[PDB]
């Protein structure tokens, strides 16, 4: 596992995964508060 | 692109359609495709222009997905 | 004809002789670099304008380099 | 000649042959009493008093236009003034 | 009021759009049977139009003459919401992009590889870079001061 | 295969076709001619120039005998709200029956005219079919005056020297004076004698202006100074044009908006207008020195021009010389100066329709904003383009330098980078952030809830039609306000006149904005900030870059520097005039379709099918293009055939040059050629044709001539399917 | 942890006097005291943060130069420490109250979130 | 890659279909195998394929093949 977490730090794996945590957060966000079109506050 | 804009018109024009009860035969477009497919222009108004007013006036449908692929693969 | 000319940044190494397929350039004595060869092109009247001849040029800004000028039918590569 | 420069302010010559010759104790004072009646002048046609086609008075339009020119009169000025003249 | 707009909890043309949405779920509602998960996901729909008309309304928002919020971003405080709070929010989200990437590449240009740690990310220090632009602000008025944030004539420069 | 390219030994000794093409496309590139020398190009160019105007002029006598003949100007006339302009007869012998019966207009099948020319020559005083046969009889003998001089001027004793062509100073005074000023001086006085009374049923013609005052005084008041003699009693709120009933005696007034009854300026505002500008230009044509030892040497202005505490280097010390001496320089700030004043013109005859029945002739409306803007774009491009054509063969960076210490010129290639790069930031931040509105419009409209829109209202556009009196938006601030000094100023000069034309719905003065025009606004900025990025960028790359840094080496235009380095496609400035002309021709489409939207909206009442659906995509594509469609698709169908029959012929050709033009632009050479060979070796290989042989070898096109045919034809297909598409619009949608 | 520990534990019994403060549930009175003091407390803890460890606050500034032993802030008022021998004791047993407040401070959060009352 | 695509589809057949439905009513019902998520107003694209089912309309013929397979159940 020393040079699978190497092939895990790659730029397409890492990307992929950076860019799937932020829809996914992203996703979430507008689920738990959907229809947001000015600022909460 | 042109087979499968032939397939789709003559297809709607001379195949498809509904059959009364008594056998009369109505298409989806009329027959136009006899007439209408002869020239430029009536494949650009009869064809393109007339069937693709479902895809335009898709928005607030079910089929509106369809109306935003199209304008993202014109894009 | 196009033009072909040489640039004393030439460091001799014979790459654009041997990649001009219209035998344009060749290697003539020189003192102003180690190989002691020049490139030269005494047969312009044959350039095609593949530009072959620069593609293999190793100094930094090229030191063989071809403007394209007047068309004949040896400088259009015409078979007809 | 050679009105290019790159000193402190630019030589006489850069205002022609009539003001190269204007001491700046004299281009001063006149550049602020041109800006003042011609603000005056613009002040009075417009602004205090609505014009109106029966109300024109070329004095007041003459005047106005010394307010364009003061410009010009305190910056022949300052360039005099740092000229020693 | 701004610009001629009239805020949307009194805007009739706001209301009947809010109407027709309502009736339109409710008879696509009425097409379905008891307690099925279509019902549900249709009345679902219902209560988040609802909701999110009702909170539009209550939310200091101008509406046209087509009863569509309209959003104030010439710079006042009072619709501020709209446009500058989200403005003040993406500013500090993308320099803290910005300052990671250039901190990383910064970092890894000084090491043996820098060409292999680019597409090879050293994980380890892009979290360590990456955790420490929450102060971005602070460090591009702590490295332009130092004159550390621009090159000055190392830069290449084209012919002319 | 030889003396065709007369001014270029290199090309006809070209075995090839090549030659042929080529010589078509360096005609008129007189400093790349053999045997040149600089007096021969300057005096070429002065009897070009006067061969131009021979032709301007004898197409407007053209344009006024075709109205005169063919036309029917008297009968629009009388009603000129009902009747239709007519422009010409048609003769074509492809007409059939229906053809004939649909063209039919009067006694002959007949164009109507799009032009505009009935009602600007209504304008200006014209009342009889023999009024216009005048004018192009005059015409006629203007041109014969120019050709004349133009070959007079390349006679020995009468070619003018590099000095004469060089003299600024002359040539300015002149310019600014005698042709503004003066020229605005005599359309004052055609204006004044011919058109006020004619507006007021008067005929003052060429016989009896001698005898009919202009105004009752009598150029007593001028000379006495009682100049507001020619401003009392104007024409009244019920005078009808063209009649003297309701009609004034003024001829020089302000009265500021629009007649009531024609809906366009005062005739005695544009009067006044023409003379006010007279006056001053005459007065600036006096600013530079000439043989009386008063006046200004720009060479001595531009080198004083240093700012004290240096942020432009040395200033402007080398440009008097780098001017002087480049004809593209000059050619490029001419076509600059021409681009932004057709934009004006565009811009404001449809807010301030300067002609009567005007604002009426919606067609009309639409083809001249969208060939202004057309023409516009045009001219901005080829200034650009001009630009680095100075900079690849004219600039002299030794001339614009003095001590090392580059001038204002010289700076620019220094900080080349930061404009670029600073061009790239402004166009990829509009077009990222444009588009993402859009889209998200589309995707929230489409899934049924447009409640979600993102909106963003011009409070800034709003607040500068509130500026010029709009009580529209509510914000009360400089003439939307009765008490701030900006409105008690004019309160009895043009106010009253003015505030009545931008506080009217049926105007396009000042028309209402919305959301939507936000958003097309930006996308209207990103285009012309992305076409000024290609521009600029082969401007000031033409002399050399990272890639190339000997491009000067090669000339303006070349095809490539070959697939070495990582391969050199359209690394050329002129490659980057030919990007930049797909970006100008869309960014006036942009411009040109908001406009036709706005006014379609406008013009049949449903401004409110603007308001919401121009702020996404699908609301273009679905109420613009596809609604309007419609009729212009129908001008012939498989039941018959309409007028507008030739709009959808135009349309189709449109289609199919564009087309074309797709296939110059993506296949590129090297296809060709070797498909040529096979059909040479056809040709040479068949009996009954090796009679024939060819006297120029049949080669491709050229890299450079391929992109040009190409973007010919992108161009032509753009403009006349968007022609064919605007006016056949306009038309069957608005009666 | 452990002073968020002691604050649940004092809120839901002390509380201070006035409207706003009167929610014996720490996750109701978060909502209930408004953002203005929560607010502060925000601006404070940072103002603290700034100025403890000198500037350098982020995990690339921070022990750059070294000198420094990971949570020596040097705030020891009271005296307890002089003596090296019970200094090591100390360090642990804060370590260990640390962990322990860590989970307890999860578990009171989670307790009032799925209960709503109190921790009693 | 193939059998796992196949696998996904006769997946999403046995799952997020109206197959059943579609069998009773195989003139009068449309063929639907993919329902989408409610998230940012999306749920529109769920139609009205019938048989009490709410989807996106398949156009890819694997009801009227797995009818002909015989597969009469989910
Ligand atoms: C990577 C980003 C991310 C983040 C921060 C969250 C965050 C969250 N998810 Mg989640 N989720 C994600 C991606 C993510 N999700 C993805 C990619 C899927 C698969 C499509 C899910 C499927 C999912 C389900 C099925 C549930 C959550 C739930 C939750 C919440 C409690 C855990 C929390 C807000 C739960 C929740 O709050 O629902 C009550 C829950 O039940 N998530
Ligand atoms: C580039 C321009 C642009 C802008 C400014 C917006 C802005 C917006 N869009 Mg949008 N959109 C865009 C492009 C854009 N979009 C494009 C190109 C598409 C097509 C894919 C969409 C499709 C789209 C949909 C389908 C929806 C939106 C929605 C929204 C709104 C809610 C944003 C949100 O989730 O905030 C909440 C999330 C955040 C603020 C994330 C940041 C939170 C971090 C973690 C804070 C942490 C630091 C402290 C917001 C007004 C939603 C809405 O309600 O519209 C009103 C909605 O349903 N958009
Ligand atoms: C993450 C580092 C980073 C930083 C600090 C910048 C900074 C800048 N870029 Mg830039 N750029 C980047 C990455 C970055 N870029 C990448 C990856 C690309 C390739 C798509 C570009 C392409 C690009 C162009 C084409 C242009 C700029 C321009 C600019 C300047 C103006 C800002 C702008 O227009 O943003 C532009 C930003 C984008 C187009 C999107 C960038 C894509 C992502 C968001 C960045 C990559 C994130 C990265 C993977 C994070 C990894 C770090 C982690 C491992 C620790 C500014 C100097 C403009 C300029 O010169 O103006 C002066 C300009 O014209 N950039
Ligand atoms: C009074 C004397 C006089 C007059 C009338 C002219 C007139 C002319 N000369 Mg000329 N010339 C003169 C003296 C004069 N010259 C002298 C003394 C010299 C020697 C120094 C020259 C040397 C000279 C050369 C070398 C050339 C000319 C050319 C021309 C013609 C220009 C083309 C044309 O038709 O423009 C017509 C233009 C108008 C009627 C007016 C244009 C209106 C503009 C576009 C509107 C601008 C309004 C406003 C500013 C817009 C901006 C909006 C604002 C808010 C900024 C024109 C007929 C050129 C030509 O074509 O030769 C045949 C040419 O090559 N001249
Ligand atoms: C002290 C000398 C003097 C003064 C004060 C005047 C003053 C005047 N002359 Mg005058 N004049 C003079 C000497 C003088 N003249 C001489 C010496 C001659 C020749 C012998 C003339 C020949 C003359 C003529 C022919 C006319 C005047 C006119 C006028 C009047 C018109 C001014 C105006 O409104 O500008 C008008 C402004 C412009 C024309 C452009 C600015 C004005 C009162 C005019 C008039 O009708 O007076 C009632 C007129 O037509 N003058
Ligand atoms: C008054 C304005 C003006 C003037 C004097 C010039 C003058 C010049 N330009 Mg220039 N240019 C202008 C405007 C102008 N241009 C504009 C507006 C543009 C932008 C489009 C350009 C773009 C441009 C480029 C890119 C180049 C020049 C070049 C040149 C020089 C040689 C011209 C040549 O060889 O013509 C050759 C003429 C032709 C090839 C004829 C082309 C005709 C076109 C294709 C239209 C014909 C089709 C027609 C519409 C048919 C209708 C179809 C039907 C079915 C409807 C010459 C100094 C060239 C040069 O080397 O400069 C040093 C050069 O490379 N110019
Ligand atoms: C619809 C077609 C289309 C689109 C979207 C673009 C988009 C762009 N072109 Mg372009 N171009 C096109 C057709 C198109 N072009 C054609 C037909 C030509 C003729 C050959 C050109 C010639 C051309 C030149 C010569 C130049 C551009 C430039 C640009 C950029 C301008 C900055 C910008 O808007 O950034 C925003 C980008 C977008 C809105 C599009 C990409 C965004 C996507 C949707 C993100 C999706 C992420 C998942 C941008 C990438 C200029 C450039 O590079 O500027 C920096 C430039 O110099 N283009
Ligand atoms: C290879 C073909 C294929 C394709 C195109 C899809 C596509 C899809 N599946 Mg799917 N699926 C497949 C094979 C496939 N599946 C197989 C072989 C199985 C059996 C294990 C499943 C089991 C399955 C389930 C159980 C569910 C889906 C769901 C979905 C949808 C949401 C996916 C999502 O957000 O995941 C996001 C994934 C990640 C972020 C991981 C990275 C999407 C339309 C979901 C759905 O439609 O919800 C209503 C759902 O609940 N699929
Ligand atoms: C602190 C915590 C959460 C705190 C949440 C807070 C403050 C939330 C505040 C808010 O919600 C409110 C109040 C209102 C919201 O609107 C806003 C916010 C602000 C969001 C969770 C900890 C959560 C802590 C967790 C889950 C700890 C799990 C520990 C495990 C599993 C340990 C296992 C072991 O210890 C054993 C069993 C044996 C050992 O030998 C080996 C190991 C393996 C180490
Ligand atoms: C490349 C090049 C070139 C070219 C360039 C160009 C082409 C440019 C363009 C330019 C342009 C195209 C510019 C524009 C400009 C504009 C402007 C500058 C404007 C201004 C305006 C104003 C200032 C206004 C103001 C106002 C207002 C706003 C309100 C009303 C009133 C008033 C008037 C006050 C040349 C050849 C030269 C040379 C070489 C280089
Ligand atoms: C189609 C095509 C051709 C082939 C087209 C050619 C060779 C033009 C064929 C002749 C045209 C149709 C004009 C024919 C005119 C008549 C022969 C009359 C003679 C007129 C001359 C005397 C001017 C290329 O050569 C080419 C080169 C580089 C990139 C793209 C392309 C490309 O797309």
């Amino acid at each position: 596992m020393k040079d699978f977490l190497k092939y895990l730090s790659t730029a397409p794996v890492l990307l992929t995964a950076w860019l799937t945590f932020t829809a996914g957060f992203v996703i979430e966000i507008n689920r738990f508060y959907p229809d947001a079109l000015t600022f909460p506050f | 692109s042109i087979v499968i804009f032939h397939f789709s018109w003559k297809m709607q024009s001379d195949v498809w359609g509904t059959v009364s009860p008594t056998g009369a035969v109505s298409h989806i477009t009329g027959g136009n495709f006899a007439q209408s497919s002869i020239t430029i222009n009536g494949w650009l108004r009869d064809f393109l222009w007339s069937q693709a007013a479902q895809v335009v006036q898709s928005y607030g449908s079910s089929l509106s997905a369809y109306g935003l692929i199209f304008l993202g693969a014109h894009f | 004809s196009h033009t072909v000319k040489i640039y004393d940044t030439c460091i001799g190494c014979t790459q654009c002789v041997r990649a001009c397929p219209t035998d344009v350039l060749e290697m003539v004595p020189w003192d102003g670099c180690k190989a002691g060869q020049i490139a030269s092109a005494p047969r312009t009247e044959d350039c095609v304008g593949c530009k072959r001849c620069e593609t293999a040029c190793p100094t930094d800004f090229l030191s063989v380099r071809v403007y394209l000028g007047g068309e004949t039918t040896r400088s259009l590569g015409l078979a007809y | 000649e050679s009105t290019y420069w790159e000193g402190k302010a630019p030589p006489s010559v850069v205002l022609g042959p009539f003001l190269s010759k204007i001491p700046s104790g004299v281009l001063g004072p006149a550049s602020l009493v041109a800006l003042i009646v011609g603000s005056y002048c613009t002040h009075e046609s417009n602004i205090f008093n609505t014009l109106t086609v029966d109300t024109i008075y070329p004095a007041y339009v003459l005047g106005s236009f010394l307010t364009p020119i003061s410009w010009g009169l305190h910056v022949a000025a300052w360039i005099q003034k740092m000229n020693k003249a | 009021d701004i610009g001629g707009l009239n805020p949307c909890k009194d805007s009739e043309v706001f209301q009947k759009r809010l109407a027709k949405t309502v009736k339109k779920l409710e008879n696509r509602l009425k097409k379905y049977e008891e307690g099925t998960p279509p019902q549900i996901a249709i009345q679902q729909q219902i209560t988040q139009t609802k909701q999110r008309f009702t909170r539009y309304a209550d939310s200091n928002l101008l509406c046209g003459n087509d009863g569509l919020p309209h959003l104030i971003t010439d710079g006042r405080w009072s619709h501020g919401s709209e446009f500058l709070l989200p403005s003040i929010l993406f500013l500090y989200i993308s320099g803290w992009i910005g300052w990671v990437g250039r901190k990383y590449i910064r970092t890894v240009g000084q090491t043996s590889n820098p060409t292999e740690k680019e597409i090879i990310i050293d994980v380890p220090l892009a979290i360590s870079i990456m955790t420490s632009g929450f102060l971005w602000p602070f460090a591009a008025w702590q490295e332009f001061l130092s004159g550390d944030l621009i090159a000055s004539d190392e830069t290449i420069t084209t012919s002319p | 295969v030889y003396k065709f390219p007369k001014f270029s030994k290199a090309l006809a000794e070209d075995p090839s076709t090549r030659r042929i093409w080529y010589g078509i496309a360096t005609a008129h590139d007189f400093e790349s001619h053999d045997a040149m020398t600089e007096s021969k190009l300057y005096q070429k160019i002065f009897a070009s120039h006067f061969g131009h105007i021979a032709i301007i002029f004898l197409w407007t006598a053209g344009n006024l005998f075709h109205v005169a003949w063919q036309g029917n100007f008297e009968a629009w006339i009388l009603n000129p709200l009902k009747v239709r302009p007519i422009a010409h007869a048609i003769w074509d012998p492809h007409f059939g029956q229906a053809a004939y019966k649909a063209f039919l207009k009067t006694s002959s099948p007949a164009n109507l005219a799009l032009s505009g020319v009935y009602e600007w020559w209504y304008t200006i005083g014209m009342r009889t079919n023999n009024d216009l046969y005048q004018g192009s009889f005059f015409l006629i003998l203007l041109s014969s005056l120019l050709l004349f001089a133009g070959w007079l001027h390349l006679q020995p004793s009468f070619r003018p020297s590099l000095d004469w062509f060089k003299a600024n100073e002359y040539r300015l005074n002149h310019h600014l004076s005698g042709l503004f000023g003066v020229s605005s001086l005599a359309w004052t006085g055609h204006l004044v004698h011919v058109a006020i009374p004619e507006s007021r049923g008067i005929h003052v013609g060429w016989d009896n202006f001698l005898t009919v005052l202009p105004h009752p005084e009598g150029l007593t008041p001028f000379f006495s100074g009682n100049w507001k003699a020619y401003a009392q009693n104007p024409d009244t709120a019920s005078h009808i044009f063209g009649s003297g009933e309701g009609s004034g005696t003024a001829i020089l007034t302000f009265l500021g908006g629009f007649h009531p009854q024609t809906k366009s300026l005062w005739l005695t505002d544009m009067a006044h207008h023409h003379l006010a500008i007279a006056v001053l230009f005459i007065v600036a044509g006096h600013m530079y020195r000439t043989n009386w030892l008063i006046g200004h040497q720009m060479k001595l202005i531009l080198e004083a021009h240093r700012p004290p505490g240096g942020r432009l280097g040395i200033g402007h010390i080398g440009l008097y010389e780098t001017i002087t001496n480049s004809l593209h320089f000059q050619l490029g700030l001419a076509l600059a100066a021409l681009g932004v004043a057709t934009s004006l013109t565009a811009q404001h005859m449809y807010a301030l329709p300067p002609y009567a029945f005007l604002a009426s002739n919606f067609p009309t409306q639409a083809a001249l904003y969208t060939h202004h803007q057309y023409i516009a774009g045009f001219l901005m491009v080829g200034a650009f383009a001009h630009g680095a054509i100075f900079f690849v063969r004219d600039y002299d960076p030794a001339v614009n330098t003095r001590n090392g210490e580059k001038n204002v010129l010289a700076r620019m290639l220094e900080h080349k980078e930061a404009i670029i790069s600073h061009l790239s930031w402004v166009s990829l931040f509009l077009g990222f952030h444009t588009l993402g509105i859009y889209v998200h419009n589309d995707v929230v409209v489409a899934f049924g809830q447009p409640e979600k829109q993102i909106l963003v209202e011009p409070l800034f556009a709003e607040w500068i039609q509130a500026a010029s009196g709009k009580t529209l938006y509510n914000f009360d601030l400089l003439l939307a306000s009765s008490n701030s000094p900006a409105s008690v100023a004019s309160s009895q000069l043009w106010l009253p006149g003015w505030l009545s034309a931008i506080n009217d719905g049926k105007n396009s003065l000042f028309l209402p904005i919305g959301p939507g025009d936000f958003l097309v606004h930006h996308a209207i900025a990103l285009g012309l900030h992305t076409t000024t990025l290609i521009l600029v960028k082969g401007a000031l790359d033409a002399r050399g870059s990272k890639l190339m840094p000997d491009k000067k080496d090669f000339g303006y235009s070349f095809p490539c520097d070959g697939p070495g380095r990582g391969g050199t496609c359209d690394i050329s400035a002129w490659d980057a005039f030919y990007l930049a002309m797909f970006w100008m021709l869309n960014t006036i489409g942009w411009v040109t379709f908001y406009w036709h939207w706005k006014h379609l909206t406008l013009w049949q009442g449903n401004q409110v099918q603007f308001n919401e659906s121009s702020n996404y995509i699908m609301g273009w594509l679905r109420d613009y293009l596809w609604l309007n469609s419609s009729p212009l698709i129908n001008g012939y169908n498989p039941f018959g055939m309409n007028s507008l029959s030739v709009w959808a012929w135009m349309f189709l050709f449109g289609h199919l040059v564009w087309a074309t033009g797709f296939m110059f632009l993506i296949s590129w050479r090297g296809y060709w050629q070797e498909l040529i060979e096979t059909i040479v070796w056809a040709h040479e290989r068949t009996p009954l044709a090796n009679l024939v042989r060819w006297k120029d070898k049949p080669v491709a096109l050229s890299i450079v001539q391929a992109r040009l045919v190409g973007l010919a034809h992108f161009t032509i297909g753009y403009v006349l399917t968007y022609a064919a598409f605007v006016i056949a619009s306009t038309i069957g949608k608005l009666g | 942890a452990m002073l968020a520990f002691l604050g649940f534990i004092v809120q839901e019994f002390i509380r201070l006097p006035g409207d706003l403060y009167s929610e014996p549930n720490g996750v109701k009175a978060f909502f209930q005291v408004g953002p203005q003091p929560l607010l502060q407390i925000f601006l404070f803890c940072g103002f603290l943060e700034f100025n403890m460890h000198k500037g350098k606050l982020t995990q690339v500034d921070m022990f750059e130069d070294g000198k420094r032993e990971p949570g020596n802030f040097g705030f020891d008022p009271l005296g307890f420490g002089k003596d090296p021998a019970k200094r090591e004791r100390y360090a642990l047993a804060e370590l260990k109250n640390g962990r322990l407040a860590m989970i307890a401070i999860g578990g009171l959060v989670h307790h009032a979130l799925v209960t709503g009352h109190a921790t009693f | 890659v193939i059998f796992l695509w196949l696998s996904g589809m006769h997946f999403h057949g046995a799952y997020f279909s109206n197959y059943s439905a579609w069998l009773t009513n195989p003139t009068s019902t449309k063929p639907s195998a993919q329902i989408v998520w409610p998230i940012v107003g999306q749920e529109v694209l769920n139609a009205d394929v019938g048989g009490n089912f709410q989807g996106i309309q398949i156009t890819s013929g694997f009801f009227q093949l797995w009818r002909a397979e015989g597969i009469t159940s989910e």
